RNA sequence: CGACUCUUAGCGGUGGAUCACUCGGCUCGUGCGUCGAUGAAGAACGCAGCUAGCUGCGAGAAUUAAUGUGAAUUGCAGGACACAUUGAUCAUCGACACUUCGAACGCACUUGCGGCCCCGGGUUCCUCCCGGGGCUACGCCUGUCUGAGCGUCGCU
RNA sequence: GGUGGAGCCGCCGCAGGUGCAGAUCUUGGUGGUAGUAGCAAAUAUUCAAACGAGAACUUUGAAGGCCGAAGUGGAGAAGGG
RNA sequence: UACCCACCCGACCCGUCUUGAAACACGGACCAAGGAGUCUAACACGUGCGCGAGUCGGGGGCUCGCACGAAAGCCGCCGUG
RNA sequence: UAAGGCUAAAUACCGGCACGAGACCGAUAGUCAACAAGUACCGUAAGGGAAAGUUGAAAAGAACUUUGAAGAGAGAGUUCA
RNA sequence: CGCGACCUCAGAUCAGACGUGGCGACCCGCUGAAUUUAAGCAUAUUAGUCAGCGGAGGAGAAGAAACUAACCAGGAUUCCCUCAGUAACGGCGAGUGAACAGGGAAGAGCCCAGCGCCGAAUCCCCGCCCCGCGGCGGGGCGCGGGACAUGUGGCGUACGGAA
């Protein structure tokens, strides 16, 4: 039980894994790359209104 | 049998950790189980301060520590003859109470001593009854508030 | 034809005796019958009349200690049947004036000192 | 002759039943059963072997007292009330 | 024995009983996974709890 | 004193573990006192224990106790406090005046074993890994 | 998603909570839905099948548009006993065929006291939920 | 008879009198390997056993 | 082509791997924290219309009354009932019950022996005898009654 | 290709109780041996009929035999149930 | 390339301990299935990534009935060390 | 400031009841125990202590003819199989 | 050769209470090795651990300093981090091996005896009523008992308290 099951990261370092996984939310090469089927959305950083909330 | 270069090591296994390990997955259901309270206790005492009663600035004892202080445990008794607050009623207005304290210097006995004037005068005394006569803070400064004390109760900042 | 709770628990203790003494016969001749062949009609029935005969003296226990605790209900010494059984520890548990007691020098504590309401920096 | 020759005669009884454990283990001779032990007041249950504890415990049984002891709690322990009547 | 104590024949008459095989009806009960007794004893091989 | 209950010398094993005549109990005697009267009083409930006669071969040891259901003592608060159920022999655990000695508590730097709840919630404590989750 | 812990959603613990729920329960899952006339008519989607209610088989090797009345409930096989529903065996002996009631639709429910206020129940359920999301 | 394995004779005697309005000259028990203690029972001769039989139901 | 044998293949078995399922585990969390002389835990024996086992129950024995629930129940019978009805069944459970051992309690454990109270028959307390009900285990607390003591006195 | 009857795989990652010929390794199964060893302590059987689908083996009769009253005779204990 | 067969040359039975095994050393009838370097703490070097005279991590706090959650986020905490 | 004494709270919980989940095991694994499991059986006794899951979707589980003393077959029948 | 108080001590199937077994993870007293480790070995260690034994509860123990400190001081308990694997112990070797300060969870404080004050201000058990009765309790009224003067109630308890 008392294998060590969790771990670790460094606050820096798991801040910029978000910047670099933000980051490429844009560029629909690497967006489009997962298979995520934009092809006719309008653009890219997709930004909506506000009523959506 | 060691070989070459390292540390001694006086790993202490020798005896038997492995019946005696406490695993700690209980941590973060725990940090719940405590939410509930903080949480709870607030609800239940509503309006007065969360945190708990005021509690005197203190300093810290040995040499290195010195330039700290502290919310220490309790207002000491040579404090509260000067602020003229009875050390029972104290207890039941929110004023922690040491009794236990060998106040030794002017300095430190007013500094702790305004804490106890500043804290009648922003203080509303919840009256007795509805109906209520002396000392209780009026219905506009009742009123107004309905407001817990998030955090320690003036908090003491070096 | 079942012999309910209904029809018994109105009536008087000697006639249930009765009615209990109707069905234990009866029930004594179905053995009988089952041991002669008998019919699946009346091997049946061995269990309505068993069952009834818990229907009848079901009523006369709880009649009877229906009215056998409105005697010493108000008495002080009443016997341990009627005595309540919740668990050994429990009614060994204080009194429920015996912790809401109060020494008298603490009434006075709680008079003189109670603790008011207050919220604070206002 | 210690053997086939003496697994021969074997008339006699030590062991009996017991009146407490259920088990054949009275001693006739010594009269203390030796899996309870009886005229011991306390059970011989025994820290010792865990496996023979787990043998005869709180939940082996019936529990016919206990069983109905948990099912009033879960509710509240309440007597000498009865449903509302139709 | 032939001086059997009451308690010792409260014993076997409950033995004995517990020999016979299982009524056939069993086998067609909605949800079965019983076909022979699987519990039953011999004099000869098996000597009771004595 | 005590005596290693073995048969003849036969304290089997190491010659330090290897003795029998010179060797003392860890509790007191006034708390066996205790101990036994509160055992044969089994419906009482001990409070502590006076000192009344001595001998070179006996210690005379006059023992407190109290019926927890005496309505004299159910009633009056204060005494209501040993009926509750925690109480039950107090000087089989040592919670005795006398019984409490032996535990070997108190505050300061002495009574640095037994700084958790007890002698041995001392150890437990410090004979553990805390292995955390994380690490 | 559900939600409310306090309820299961494991492969087993429900698969379990089947095949050992009692008589009590065994109704309200033995139920099947009513016939688009009924379902007008009374505003209920779907009632607990019983004895004598009228079924028109929908799923099945024998299907079809015969409204035959059921005779008894396996509650214990936990499935139900039709009327021209049925096989012939081996012998000429003619054994009905088990079916749920969720592979049938309810053509004529048999009224009662007890049945009624139900249907009343579960319609005024039904346009409480509609005037509440109203 | 079977009789519940508790009896004595005096209770099987003003048991077996008490029912089928009989009386009985002597009782005469054994514990029948089953645990069903048996009792034949001797019925005083100016009264007949073959028709308190037919009574009962037996035969 | 003779028979046996070996190899390989075509099929027949034997065995029970593999795979695929899974009302069981395991682990980790949360809530509560459930005994008893009013007589526990534990055992024995018995109990179903057809029942051996498990399970459920206790001479009211595959349960008791009640409240929901609300038509089944079912391997086969059999059934009431009136399914316009505590009304089948199930869950709940709160109404009543609790065979024998057991801290097991009159004394012992043979299953025998008693004591003391009551009520049937017997008697007509005449005593058994036969029937029925209640007590009778050890420790100790508060109280009561009866006492003991050349203990300490008092009055005679 | 056949049979089988319910689920499965490819890449990029992450995670293992991770790959058997061996340990007189563990469990279950199966051979050769092999249709092999063997069914040898108390001298003893034979005929006829019955019954039976089926008889050396059951039964009845007849005949030959043994135990041979310190018994293979007739009753019990403990044990057995 | 694989099955049988045919020929010509080659050719000792694996595993293991072992200066040396085909061993007149030991294990090993055959087959299925199971089966042996695992986890944790502590070091140490090597390397990967973050920040850099800092840097962290808890333990604590603030933000959940978790569906995902016993996660993630955030804190003069952030430094009491 | 001992020789007298009480006490919530955080704090502990492989036993109980009642739940929720999983990078889990998946019937020689997983607990001894998926089932009559602490069961069968062994030992006088302390104690020891197993094996054993799967028809199909539905028993629709071969009616009937026929061979066979009977076990078994051949047709036939049921089945998507 | 009486009767009567008390003191000690018996007997009661007396009136009313209660104690005893089990469960046993966690909880508390005690007791208590040896494998093992030290390349042996007895010192040491395993390890105050297992068994043994005793004892409790919904948690257990402890707890309002005969403490900490050496500061310019703090301030019941327990717990987590931390100190810190550190001060020391040891054929100073195998191992062992805590504490003081800070931060944080939580955080509540209180009661006796004595000195004295106060017509025992007390307490227990009966009887009659009034309410209350499925945790037996209030209210009253009774020359109905009894403890208690070898001492029962209030204030009071050291942070002062009494007057
Ligand atoms: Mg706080
Ligand atoms: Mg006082
Ligand atoms: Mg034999
Ligand atoms: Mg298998
Ligand atoms: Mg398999
Ligand atoms: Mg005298
Ligand atoms: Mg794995
Ligand atoms: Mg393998
Ligand atoms: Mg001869
Ligand atoms: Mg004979
Ligand atoms: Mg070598
Ligand atoms: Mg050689
Ligand atoms: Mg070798
Ligand atoms: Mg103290
Ligand atoms: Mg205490
Ligand atoms: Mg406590
Ligand atoms: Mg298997
Ligand atoms: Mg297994
Ligand atoms: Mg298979
Ligand atoms: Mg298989
Ligand atoms: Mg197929
Ligand atoms: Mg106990
Ligand atoms: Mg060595
Ligand atoms: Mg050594
Ligand atoms: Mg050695
Ligand atoms: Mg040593
Ligand atoms: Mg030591
Ligand atoms: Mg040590
Ligand atoms: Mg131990
Ligand atoms: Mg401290």
């Amino acid at each position: 039980t008392w294998r060590r099951w969790h771990r670790r990261v460094n606050t820096t370092q798991k801040r910029y894994a978000i910047c670099s996984a933000l980051a490429a939310s844009a560029l629909p090469a690497l967006v489009m790359s997962k298979g995520h089927r934009i092809e006719e959305v309008p653009e890219l950083p997709l930004v909506v209104e506000d009523k959506v909330e | 049998a060691p070989s070459r270069n390292g540390m001694i090591l006086k790993p202490h296994f020798h005896k038997d950790w492995q019946r005696r390990v406490a695993t700690w997955f209980n941590q973060p259901a725990r940090k719940i189980r405590r939410r509930k309270a903080r949480q709870a206790k607030a609800r239940r005492i509503a309006p007065r301060p969360a945190s708990g009663p005021l509690r005197p600035v203190v300093r810290c004892p040995t040499v290195r520590y010195h330039t700290k202080v502290r919310a220490g445990r309790g207002f000491s008794l040579e404090e509260l003859r000067v602020a003229g607050i009875h050390k029972k009623v104290a207890r039941t207005i929110g004023i922690s109470v040491d009794p236990r304290r060998r106040n030794k210097c002017t300095e430190s006995l007013q500094a702790n001593v305004q804490r106890l004037k500043e804290y009648r005068s922003k203080l509303i005394l919840f009256p007795r009854k509805p109906s209520a006569p002396k000392k209780g803070d009026s219905s506009a400064e009742e009123l107004k508030l309905a407001t817990q004390l998030t955090g320690p109760v003036m908090p003491i900042r070096n | 034809a079942k012999i309910k709770a209904r029809d018994l628990r109105g009536k008087k203790k000697e006639e249930l005796l009765k009615q209990l003494e109707d069905l234990k016969v009866e029930l004594s001749q179905l053995r009988v019958a089952k041991v002669t062949g008998g019919a699946a009609s009346k091997l049946s029935k061995i269990r309505v009349v068993r069952k009834s005969i818990a229907r009848v003296l079901t009523v006369i226990n709880q009649t009877q200690k229906e009215n056998l605790r409105k005697f010493y209900k108000g008495k002080k010494y009443k016997p341990l049947d009627l005595r309540p059984k919740k668990t050994r520890a429990m009614r060994r548990r204080l009194n429920k004036h015996e912790e809401n007691l109060k020494t008298k020098k603490q009434q006075r504590k709680e008079r003189l000192y109670p603790l008011r309401k207050f919220a604070v920096k206002a | 002759t210690k053997g086939t020759s003496s697994f021969g005669k074997r008339r006699n009884k030590t062991h009996t039943l017991c009146r407490r454990c259920g088990s054949k283990a009275y001693h006739l001779q010594k009269s203390t059963c030796g899996k309870c032990g009886y005229p011991a007041k306390r059970k011989r249950k025994y820290n010792w072997s865990a496996k023979a504890k787990r043998r005869n415990t709180t939940g082996t049984g019936r529990m016919r007292h206990l069983k109905i002891v948990y099912r009033r709690f879960r509710h509240g322990f309440r007597e000498g009330i009865t449903p509302k009547p139709k | 024995s032939s001086h059997k104590t009451f308690r010792i024949k409260r014993f076997l008459a409950k033995k004995q009983k517990q020999n016979r095989p299982i009524p056939q009806w069993i086998r067609m009960k909605t949800g079965n996974k019983i076909r022979y007794n699987s519990k039953r004893r011999h004099w000869r091989r098996t000597k009771l709890g004595l | 004193g005590r005596k290693r209950p073995v048969p003849k010398g036969a304290t089997y094993g190491k010659p330090v573990h290897h003795g029998v005549n010179q060797l003392k109990f860890a509790r007191s005697l006034q708390s066996v006192a205790e101990e036994r009267a509160g055992r044969h009083c089994g419906a009482l409930r001990v409070l502590n224990s006076y000192w009344v006669g001595e001998d070179s071969t006996y210690k005379f040891f006059e023992v407190i106790l109290i019926d927890p259901f005496h309505k004299a003592i159910r009633r009056n608060p204060d005494t209501q406090w040993i009926t509750k159920p925690v109480h039950k022999h107090r000087e089989m655990r040592g919670l005795t005046s006398a019984g409490r000695k032996s535990r070997g508590l108190g505050k300061g730097h002495k009574f640095h074993h037994t700084i958790g709840g007890s002698r041995r919630a001392a150890w437990r404590r410090r004979n553990t890994l805390q292995l955390h989750r994380y690490r | 998603m559900k939600f409310n812990p306090f309820v299961t959603s494991d492969r087993s613990k429900n698969r379990k909570r089947h095949f050992n729920a009692p008589s009590h329960i065994r109704r309200k899952i033995m139920s099947s839905p009513l016939s688009k006339e009924l379902r007008q008519k009374y505003n209920v989607r779907s009632m607990p099948i019983r004895k004598d209610d009228e079924v028109q088989v929908v799923r099945g090797h024998y299907k079809g548009q015969q409204i035959g009345k059921v005779v008894q409930v396996y509650r214990k096989k936990y499935v139900i006993y039709i009327e021209r529903v049925q096989r012939e065996k081996a012998n000429g002996t003619t054994v009905h065929v088990g079916i749920h009631p969720s592979k049938v639709v309810i053509t004529r429910l048999k009224l009662d006291k007890d049945r009624k206020k139900i249907l009343e129940r579960k319609a005024k359920s039904r346009q409480v939920g509609k005037e509440k999301g109203k | 008879f079977i009789v519940d394995v508790k009896a004595n004779k005096h209770q099987i005697k003003q048991a077996v009198k008490k029912l089928y309005d009989i009386d009985v000259a002597k009782v005469n028990t054994l514990i029948r390997p089953d645990g069903e203690k048996k009792a034949y029972v001797r019925l005083a001769p100016d009264y007949d056993a073959l028709d308190v039989a037919n009574k009962i139901g037996i035969i």
